[PDB]
């Protein structure tokens, strides 16, 4: 159990998994939505879709290859999956997609058709995916006029104004060697991959460095998208959280696990050791909720999202939740912290020990881009077990107690009270 | 009482107790679903509440899944806690309380939730329909409980007796040491369970062809075709499903979904065309059928399907298909058809 | 629900002076009512204390 | 507000003891006959104050046929009381009929509530 | 513009304006139902309220009825007030306002009610199904509006334009002096209506046989059979319907309902078996079909049918009269079948 | 609905004194509360009228 | 209090009269501009007191698109008012946009209510 990483101009990172019956090879760039501007916003999502374009997918399918691409805020990935014995065929495809060619996919017919498809996907997301649309607006308001505020899929306005030149322009500025990491996961040998890459010459294409921008900043604020025609109220609320590599990265995740997630329709979900559940189940304040600790390069967001049909009691839902958060600073119990440790280990285990090579490729690539390595699950578990009640209290005392919040909501949110009533609940009266 | 387990130096492990008690074996419409929902409720010695609270403390979660073939009780947890989870799953099969209040307060409401969700998805209704007209009683049984046929507490208990037997289940473990798993299973109440019969049928199921059923529904329209497939003919249908949903086929952009449901005694190929506009569904389905009837070469999709069939690593008792290296051509013969939605403006089987 | 809403006495206080939905645009002319309540209190209190010494 | 669990614990201890049983049961029998609830057509379990979560859980779980019968006994008793009379002797609840039909539902709810409270306050000894 | 009437020395008279605009002619699912519900709402010169208050003072009521073939506007009043009702009915066809608020506030809710009432009656569900699988698009159109196919205000107005024409309606009167009726009809706006074209098909409708549809439903189970009949075979199915429902047949106690729906271009014979117990429905339908395949002598039911057919008749537009004398035997050939309810435990067309 | 239920003031009267659902079996001992209300009224009224002549 | 049917009757009379139209309309135009509601982004019809059956009937019948637009103007007007400012000149409602969008719904509702009242009180002359 270990992760190897070598360099020679191109940084190669692999993670051999014997129990895997497939392999994934790809490139992860250290640039995402947070590297775009308001006007070209969605250009990365455009790249993802042309990579997954029918023409390109057909070539890959003929060789028994499957394509994957993920657009995030800090990173961007392009992965090719195949049987363990066809790892060579994956690299040949990857070489043709970035090095050998970089304008064949950008033909008028392919660009227009792809652009038309993403425009449809984004319009759909905006009209129908309320919980995710609300979470995207949380980022938009929390980090407004800052890089982290840009939605990963882009916006309809900027998307429809995008032309091939914008794609090429972005590719030239970000699809660079110094901003990339070739990853290999599943059944793969570090030596085989590093030698197959080193097999080809390609050395002249490099040297260039990506563009620099402004620093992400949190701003207490809110964006309300009331829609009385929707059957529920969907809201996300959060404070400034922890960036990746923060000394409190795990404490923040443990705190989120204390309140966790809930589904009113699942019998076992209603039996969880979460004190908040005693307050919200009596009058059934919501259908579901999920606490999170989103971490990025420059900042993060700690809070929760919830959906409810109880439109006349939203004030109680928010009040009880925030009152529980108050407890992290003054009265969180030893048992609550212990329960959270166990569940945090379980979530981390399921995230990192998945049987999916593409998931591992994304995780490996993203982590080696930020810290030049991937923290072992063993060392993560040890940090988690070391977290104390005092640690949680010190963290909440600086991050939660009487701190600004960002709020986003859509649907029947008339019952969601004004900003100050919510903001006041971030603390309690004391003597 | 089969026991298998693949090991790994991981920190997380999964345990699965697969019981041949899916909807195909349901004595009454929906009983398999209700039993699935009863799993993890109170046992004679431990309440559902204590199970959840205890499992959270040591770091583990439980779930019971229902499909046409099985009722799978799964546990995901920290590796070293294996014995606890083996006994927990065993206690469910051997001694669930089955209290009347649990049926009314938790089971029925949860099953209503599942139905309500599925009820709004026309493709799931179309799939249920496809199974019903192609197989009828048995494999064609409804997956979920919709209450058309009343199911009592006793019916649920009777089905548990009929399905929870040593000969009707397989224990599987991932990232688990087989030696220990076998030892723990032998010490658990699993071995104390009665050794009934394996409900698995060896012979091929009776099927029907050229069948059609139409269902009015408010929402998206769906036209679907179902084809019963032989045990030996299932490899060519697997490649067909992947081919039809890949960039290798010109009609992939016309189909919402296509797949092959595989069982030990055969399978069912299903293809769905879904859209809010009935005219679009009509044109798409007509084009798909006409194209498939003309036939096509599935050879180019061989290496691709091999990769896709392999991405199912989580499955332990997976049906091996070395038959891939023999598939080439496909020509659409007889099939079954179901229209759901704006039925008055959807094609009839006669027109295809 | 919150105690201010469930309690029989506090629910009245809550409906009248805590959660009462007010039009966002009412101006300072809408402050006279609270002033009249204050006046009545001032009069009754000073009056009772003076009554103790009045013949 | 003494729990039924506590009541049963003390009562069972008395019933299981030949000495205490022959000494207490007769006095208890006389107490019940003097109480006079059976003369109003009521069973003891009908007398339990129901305005609490445990009793509401119990009554909700009580099977329909018994719930309808309990409803009738309560209404009939109110009618008899307001008329300041007792029911005709033949309509009195017989000793054999004065069964603890609700008690098992009550004890079950109390046990579950007790466990939840214990689990909500569990301490972890590392 | 056919105008006929039968007089009598009574106090009450009835007036009907039969329009060939029933569900069979519905352009979109439920539009005929919606138009039927729109009748008697506001007209351009008189509100629905004034019409009601005015006719109450006079001593008359209005009603609009919908069936597979017609949309019938009927008035029942005191004899001497005939002209008022002639003009009232004429105003409806010529100038109903069709205000958007009337659709939302009155028409849709009323149609929603009609649907909910029918929705809980499985034989009506089975009947719609029978018409659907036998004739499809034409006479197979759903009787009521259920919302699967969105119907706008404009669609309703379009249907009115299509069906409210002089050549497409027949005016009937009972206890009315024909001479006066014709005069009032000519003076009314009924004569100013556009002389369109009769929608009545003179040829025989396309039909299907050996078709079946199964519908899951909570409540009573129903097994039904539908048989398309020619204009010539009409009389034999009339006596059959009456025979199977009479004390002459030893299987009348096994069937819930049996009838022959007569149209100018043919008809549909329907037989329904209904019961809460699916086992009873199964037994009965299987026996009914077995005996009908065995052949039956309908001769003894001839005089009974002449009596029953005579009582059923009242409208001045009844089908083929003298045709009964030639009926003799009957043997069940091909037919259509529908199962509604506990479908998983109901017979399939196969076993019939 | 009836005016006694619709009107803002009458509704309280109706709620407490007219439509208030009473247990069918309460006996005369439950009449003391109304008597206490009567007593308070008697005291206040006689008191005020006497206050007019008191020093 | 004054019905819109009455306002229209008097108003139409002034409008259809070349003499009165030239004498009154200019005064009305200045009255409207001095009113200042357009400076808050409002149309006159947004100003009508709605707490009565006629207006509730009218507002319910108002098509969705216009209803959403009215909601926005009212909300924006409240926000502008509370800040003690007027909207920027370019956001002011133009005279061409100050259309009686609700009036026809109001007149229709009034005519129906008037007829109901008449029919409810009709006298029969035998
Ligand atoms: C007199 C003996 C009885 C004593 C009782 C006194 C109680 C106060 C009565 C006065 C009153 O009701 O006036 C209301 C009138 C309406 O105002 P508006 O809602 O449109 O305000 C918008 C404000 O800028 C928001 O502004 P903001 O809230 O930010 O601060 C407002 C202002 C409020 O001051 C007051 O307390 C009221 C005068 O504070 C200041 O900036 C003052 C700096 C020293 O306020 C005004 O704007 C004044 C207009 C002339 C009224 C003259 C009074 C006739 C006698
Ligand atoms: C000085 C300050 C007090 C002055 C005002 C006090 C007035 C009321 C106080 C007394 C009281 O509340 O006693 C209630 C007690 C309960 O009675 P229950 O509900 O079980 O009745 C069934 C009844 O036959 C229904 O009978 P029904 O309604 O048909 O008529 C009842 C009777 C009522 O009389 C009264 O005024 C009430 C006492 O009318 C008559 O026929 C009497 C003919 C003269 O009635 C009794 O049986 C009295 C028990 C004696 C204890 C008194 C102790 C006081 C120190
Ligand atoms: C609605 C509230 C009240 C109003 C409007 C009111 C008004 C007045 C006025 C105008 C005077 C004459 C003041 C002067 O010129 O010296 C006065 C005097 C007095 N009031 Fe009141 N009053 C109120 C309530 C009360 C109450 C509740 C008491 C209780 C006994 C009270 C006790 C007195 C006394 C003792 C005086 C005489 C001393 C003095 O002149 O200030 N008042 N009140
Ligand atoms: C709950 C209400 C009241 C109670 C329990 C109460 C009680 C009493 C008592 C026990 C006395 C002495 C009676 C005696 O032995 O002579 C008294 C005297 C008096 N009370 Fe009250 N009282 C009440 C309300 C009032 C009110 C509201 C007033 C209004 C000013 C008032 C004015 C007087 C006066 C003037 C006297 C002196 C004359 C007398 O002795 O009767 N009382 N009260
Ligand atoms: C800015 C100022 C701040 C300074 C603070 C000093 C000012 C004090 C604030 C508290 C003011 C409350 C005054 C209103 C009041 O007591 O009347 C309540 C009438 C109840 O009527 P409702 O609002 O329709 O409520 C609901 C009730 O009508 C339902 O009936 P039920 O369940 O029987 O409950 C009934 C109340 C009964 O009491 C009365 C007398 O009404
Ligand atoms: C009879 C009625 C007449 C008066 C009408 C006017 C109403 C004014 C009442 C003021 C109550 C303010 C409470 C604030 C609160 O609870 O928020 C508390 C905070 O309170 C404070 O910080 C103290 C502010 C000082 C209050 C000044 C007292 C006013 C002097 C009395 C004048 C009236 C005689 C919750 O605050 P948080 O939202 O940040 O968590
Ligand atoms: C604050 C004081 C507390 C006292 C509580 C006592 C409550 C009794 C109040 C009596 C109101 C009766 C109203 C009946 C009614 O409206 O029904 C009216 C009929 O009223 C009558 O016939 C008159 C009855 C005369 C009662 C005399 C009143 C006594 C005054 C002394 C009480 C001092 C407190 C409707 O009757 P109907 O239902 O047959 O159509
Ligand atoms: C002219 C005035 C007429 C009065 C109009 C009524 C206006 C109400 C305004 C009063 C504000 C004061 C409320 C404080 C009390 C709230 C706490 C409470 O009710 O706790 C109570 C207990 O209260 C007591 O024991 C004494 C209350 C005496 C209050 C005397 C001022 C708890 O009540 P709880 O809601 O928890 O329900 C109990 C479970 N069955
Ligand atoms: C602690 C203080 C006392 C607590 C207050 C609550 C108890 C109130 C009991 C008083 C009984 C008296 C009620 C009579 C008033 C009912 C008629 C009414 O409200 O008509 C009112 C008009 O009233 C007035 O103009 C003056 C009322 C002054 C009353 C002075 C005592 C009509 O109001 P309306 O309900 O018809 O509103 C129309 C809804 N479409
Ligand atoms: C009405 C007659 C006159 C009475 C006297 C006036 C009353 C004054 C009360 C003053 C302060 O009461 C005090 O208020 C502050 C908020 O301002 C509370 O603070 C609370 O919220 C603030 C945020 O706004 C947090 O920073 C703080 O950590 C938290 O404890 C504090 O815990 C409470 O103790």
């Amino acid at each position: 159990a270990e992760v190897t990483q070598l360099s020679n101009g191109i940084v190669v990172a692999t993670e051999h998994n014997p129990s895997a019956h497939t392999a994934s090879v790809g490139v992860v760039f250290g640039s995402g939505a947070a590297n775009e501007n308001p006007y070209n916003n969605g250009v990365s999502n455009l790249w993802k879709n042309i990579f997954l374009s029918k023409e390109n997918s057909a070539v890959a399918a003929k060789e028994g290859l499957a394509l994957s691409s993920n657009i995030s805020r800090d990173f961007q990935s392009y992965i090719v999956s195949s049987l363990p014995g066809s790892t060579d065929k994956s690299l040949d495809f990857l070489n043709q997609s970035f090095i050998q060619q970089k304008a064949n996919l950008l033909s008028s017919s392919n660009f227009e058709a792809t652009k038309k498809s993403v425009l449809k996907q984004v319009q759909d997301f905006e009209d129908n995916d309320h919980p995710n649309r609300v979470l995207e607006h949380l980022h938009s308001t929390a980090f407004q006029n800052t890089p982290l505020s840009l939605p990963t899929r882009g916006t309809l306005e900027s998307l429809e104004n995008l032309v091939v030149a914008d794609l090429e322009s972005f590719a030239n500025n970000h699809f660079l060697n110094s901003n990339a990491v070739v990853v290999g996961t599943g059944n793969i040998k570090h030596e085989d991959l590093v030698n197959s890459i080193e097999s080809k010459n390609l050395s002249l294409q490099t040297g260039t460095k990506p563009v620099l921008k402004k620093k992400a900043a949190f701003l207490g604020s809110e964006v309300r998208l009331r829609d009385d025609t929707l059957p529920k109220a969907w809201i996300s609320l959060a404070v400034e959280g922890e960036p990746v590599n923060s000394p409190n990265y795990f404490v923040a995740k443990l705190a989120a696990q204390i309140f966790g997630s809930y589904n009113a329709f699942e019998p076992a979900s209603r039996l969880q050791g979460i004190k908040l559940l005693d307050n919200i189940q009596e009058y059934q304040l919501c259908d579901n909720f999920n606490h999170f600790s989103l971490s990025y390069k420059d900042s993060g967001l700690w809070g929760f999202s919830t959906a409810t049909r109880n439109v006349t009691m939203i004030d109680d839902l928010i009040h009880f939740t925030l009152k529980q958060w108050n407890r992290l600073t003054i009265s969180v119990t030893d048992t609550e912290v212990e329960r959270a440790k166990s569940l945090l280990k379980l979530q981390l285990g399921q995230l990192y020990e998945s049987g999916n090579p593409v998931n591992d490729a994304n995780l490996l690539g993203a982590e080696v881009l930020i810290k030049g390595s991937k923290l072992s699950l063993g060392e993560a578990f040890k940090k988690i077990d070391a977290i104390t009640v005092k640690d949680v209290k010190a963290w909440a005392g600086k991050r939660l107690w009487d701190q600004d919040i960002a709020i986003a909501g859509t649907g029947q949110i008339e019952g969601l009270l004004d900003y100050m009533r919510i903001r006041s609940d971030m603390s309690m009266m004391r003597w | 009482l089969t026991v298998s387990a693949r090991d790994a130096p991981t920190k997380i492990s999964t345990l699965a107790v697969k019981v041949h008690g899916g909807s195909r074996y349901a004595t009454k419409d929906g009983v398999a679903h209700l039993l699935n929902r009863f799993n993890f409720q109170n046992t004679n010695t431990r309440s559902a509440l204590k199970l959840v609270r205890e499992s959270e403390l040591l770091g583990g979660t439980f779930k019971s899944t229902l499909d046409r073939e099985y009722i799978t009780l799964k546990a995901t947890f920290l590796k070293d806690d294996l014995p606890y989870y083996v006994n927990a799953l065993a206690d469910v099969l051997y001694k669930t309380a089955f209290k009347p209040h649990e049926l009314t307060e938790s089971v029925l409401p949860a099953a209503r939730y599942d139905y309500a969700v599925a009820e709004q998805c026309p493709v799931k209704s179309a799939e249920d329909q496809l199974y019903a007209i192609t197989f009828r009683k048995g494999l064609g049984n409804p997956l979920l409980y919709d209450g058309v046929e009343r199911v009592s507490l006793q019916d649920i208990k009777d089905f548990a007796d009929k399905v929870y037997t040593k000969e009707n289940l397989e224990v599987s473990g991932e990232n688990v040491v087989e030696a220990d798993l076998k030892r723990f299973v032998d010490e658990s109440l699993l071995s104390t369970l009665p050794a009934g019969k394996s409900l698995v049928s060896k012979s091929e199921p009776k099927f029907f062809l050229g069948e059609e059923n139409r269902v009015r529904f408010i929402g998206d329209s769906v036209a679907a075709i179902g084809i019963p497939v032989n045990k030996a003919s299932l490899a060519q249908y697997e490649v067909l499903a992947n081919y039809l949903t890949s960039a290798l086929s010109e009609l992939s952009g016309l189909i919402s979904s296509a797949k092959l449901d595989k069982f030990t005694d055969g399978g069912l190929f299903t293809l769905f065309v879904r859209d809010q506009d009935s005219a679009v569904v009509s044109s798409n389905i007509k084009k798909i059928v006409a194209d498939l009837k003309k036939g096509k070469d599935l050879s180019p999709a061989i290496n691709y399907t091999k990769l896709k069939n392999a991405v199912q690593n989580e499955s332990v008792s997976s049906p091996i298909e070395l038959n891939f290296d023999a598939v080439k051509d496909f020509k659409l013969g007889k099939f079954n058809y179901v229209a759901v939605g704006d039925v008055s403006n959807l094609p009839y089987l006669d027109e295809l | 629900m919150a105690f201010r809403k469930s309690n029989v006495y506090l629910s009245l206080v809550n409906s009248y002076i805590i959660d009462s939905p007010q039009p966002s645009s009412i101006n300072y002319w809408w402050n006279m009512g609270s002033l009249l309540g204050l006046c009545l209190v001032i009069q009754i209190v000073t009056g009772i204390f003076m009554a103790m010494h009045y013949s | 507000p003494q729990s039924f669990t506590s009541i049963a614990r003390i009562g069972d201890y008395i019933l299981k003891s030949p000495v205490l049983s022959k000494l207490c049961v007769p006095v208890a029998n006389q107490f019940i006959n003097l109480a006079g609830y059976k003369k109003l057509g009521l069973k003891f379990d009908d007398l339990i104050a129901e305005e609490n979560p445990i009793m509401q859980t119990a009554l909700r779980r009580l099977p329909e046929d018994e719930s309808y019968a309990r409803a009738y006994r309560i209404i009939r008793a109110h009618q008899t009381e307001l008329t300041h009379h007792l029911l005709p002797r033949n309509e009195w609840i017989k000793a054999q009929e004065d069964v603890p039909y609700l008690l098992p539902y009550i004890l079950e709810a109390e046990a579950a509530a007790k466990e939840k409270d214990e689990l909500d306050n569990i301490e972890v000894s590392k």
